[PDB]
């Protein structure tokens, strides 16, 4: 997962990836360019409600622990 | 140029004279129908010292989306004192909804792992399953001995014993037999000591410790009496499994359960583990039990609706070919109607954050460590947030307006800290409701509007009669 990159890679973003991959915050939010959007599998309704109180929110944005 | 602190409209400083007047005017079991009054009188923003406690209230989707904005990364909600005074007074071991920030952390990340991530999640399917297939048959008994057709009853208590099953079922994975028809009393007085601690919280929740013991001596000992039971039988129900796994001592590879994952591979020692059992089975039996039967009430009054959520799950059974994991990915208007019973009836009243970082909302400074609470339920009902808002209508949580919506479904709470059972919570009344809206019909005879009553947890003020006819 991209969380994962970012958690062994040693990155930047404060208090990214809150939760831990587990689906149960927004702060692992990320906007993806339209070529790699429509690659990554359909968007479980349970991701769809975590987006939805993401604050700035895109309609090209995922949430980074879900994304392989 | 924002106003200071003080200049926020409010009754007037005086917690004291405050509560005096809230007690009087409303009254303690009718806290929401308060917050409502209150923003009518004051607007979008208010302060309210109640007897110690002082909090500023918030309404307005926008403001709430500021306050979530600025959460740190171990957010505190409001304490109930009479929860924390038993705990401490009596040194019961605190889970996560007790403790703070590294501590909380600590808990959460291990607790998340087991409930919240959706690879342990799929493994609920089926043990949920089970226990609302059992409920089904339940109902399909009692019309049989009825001999008229159909069922009718208030089943408000047998609500509260699938709720008890599906919670221990996920946790223990064993069958507590709550759906048989002759039931164990110990798991029924576990049941009836929940209701009892919550019921028992509400006179005590503006005063601080030293005062309710005074003055509340009857609810105080009523409520550690309530809180007894429920240790005690988690206890024993934790205890025994402990010994239980060493005494059957195979490894399994088939599913067995939360606890079985926390003790086999967890960062969590024993007492923090036992201490999240407790508390995983106490949050577990009234609040889908009392969110579930207004659905079924919502669904009676509203007959049309009910009409397309269960066309909408037959649809999804078909298409699925059976599968309850395909299914639930089919069913978003069902979802939607869940969305749409907190909305109108909210588990709790308000969610609450004390500020890390002085904080502006609506022109006005609001320092750290102030306690702002989000009202839920006054959010719900305000027809400038909601298109008719005494209407059930789950559609308008698909609406492709997506400023509809905008942070208005909040019955879960929000973030790192939102509520731990979401998952199971919504996985267990949507395979409740998939299973009811296959099997029956929904009506109330002589429906009359149910209104609302604050027993720490917001319930139905009075019964509710189904009649249950087979579909
Ligand atoms: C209709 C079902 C439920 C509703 C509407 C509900 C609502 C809530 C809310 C509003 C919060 C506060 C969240 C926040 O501050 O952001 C919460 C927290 C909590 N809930 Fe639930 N809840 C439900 C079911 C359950 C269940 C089944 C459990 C059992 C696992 C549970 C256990 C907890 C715990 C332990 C907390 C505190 C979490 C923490 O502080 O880390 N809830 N719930
Ligand atoms: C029984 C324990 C272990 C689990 C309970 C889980 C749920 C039901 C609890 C956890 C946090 C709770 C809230 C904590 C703070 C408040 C503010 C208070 O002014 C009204 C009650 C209210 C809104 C509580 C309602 C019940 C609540 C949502
Ligand atoms: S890290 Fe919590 S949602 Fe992705």
């Amino acid at each position: 997962s991209l969380l994962d990159v970012v958690v062994e890679n040693n990155l930047d973003i404060d208090g990214f990836g809150a939760c831990e991959g587990t689906l149960a915050c927004s702060t692992c939010h990320l906007i993806f360019e339209d070529h790699i959007y429509e690659k990554l599998d359909a968007i479980t309704d349970e991701e769809n409600d975590m987006l939805d109180l993401a604050y700035g929110l895109t309609d090209r944005s995922r949430l980074g622990c879900q994304i392989c | 140029s924002p106003r200071p602190f003080n200049e926020i409209p409010s009754p007037g400083d005086n917690g004291w004279l405050n509560l005096y007047h809230f007690w009087r005017e409303t009254g303690t079991h009718k806290v929401h129908l308060h917050h409502v009054q209150n923003f009518q009188k004051y607007g979008p923003i208010y302060r309210e010292k109640l007897g110690n406690v002082e909090s500023v209230y918030v309404i307005d989707p926008e403001d709430v989306a500021l306050l979530f904005k600025s959460e740190g990364p171990n957010p505190e909600r409001f304490l109930i004192p009479p929860w924390v005074a038993y705990h401490q007074y009596y040194q019961r071991p605190i889970g996560v909804l007790l403790k703070k920030s590294a501590a909380w952390k600590k808990d959460r990340v291990a607790l998340n792992q087991e409930v919240m991530a959706p690879e342990a999640t799929k493994n609920f399917l089926p043990l949920l399953d089970a226990v609302s297939r059992d409920f089904v048959s339940v109902l399909h008994r009692r019309i049989k001995k009825a001999g008229s057709g159909n069922y009718s009853g208030d089943i408000s208590d047998d609500l509260f014993r699938f709720a008890f099953e599906s919670i221990t079922n996920v946790i223990f994975g064993e069958r507590q037999g709550m759906l048989e028809e002759v039931v164990n009393p110990e798991a029924q007085r576990f049941i009836d000591a929940i209701y009892q601690m919550f019921h028992t919280s509400v006179p005590m929740l503006n005063l601080p410790p030293d005062l309710f013991r005074l003055f509340r001596t009857k609810t105080w000992k009523d409520h550690v009496a309530a809180w007894d039971v429920i240790f005690s039988k988690a206890d024993i129900y934790t205890q025994n499994f402990y010994w239980e796994l060493r005494q059957k001592g195979s490894v399994h590879h088939d599913y067995r359960g939360i606890l079985y994952r926390l003790l086999g591979d967890s960062k969590m020692s024993f007492e923090d583990i036992k201490a999240n059992v407790t508390e995983m089975l106490a949050g577990g039996v009234d609040t889908t039990s009392m969110t579930l039967q207004w659905h079924l009430y919502e669904m009676a009054r509203n007959l049309k609706v009910q009409d397309m959520l269960r066309a909408e799950v037959l649809a999804a059974r078909h298409q699925a070919q059976g599968d309850m994991a395909t299914m639930l990915q089919l069913v978003p208007l069902l979802k939607a109607s869940i969305k749409e019973t907190l909305r109108l009836h909210p588990i709790s009243v308000t969610l609450q954050r004390y500020l890390v970082n002085d904080l502006v909302l609506r022109d006005y400074m609001i320092p750290a460590k102030t306690l702002v609470q989000v009202a839920i339920y006054a959010l719900g009902r305000e027809p400038t947030f909601f298109f008719d808002p005494e209407n059930f209508d789950p559609t308008r949580w698909l609406s492709k307006d997506k400023n509809i919506t905008y942070f208005r479904n909040l019955g879960f709470g929000w973030g790192v800290r939102q509520c731990l059972g979401r998952r199971i919570a919504e996985l267990e009344m949507t395979i409740f409701l998939i299973n009811m809206l296959e099997n029956f019909r929904v009506e109330i005879q002589h429906l009359s509007d149910v209104g609302t009553t604050f027993n720490l947890i917001l319930m139905p003020e009075k019964p509710i009669s189904f009649t249950f006819w087979p579909f």
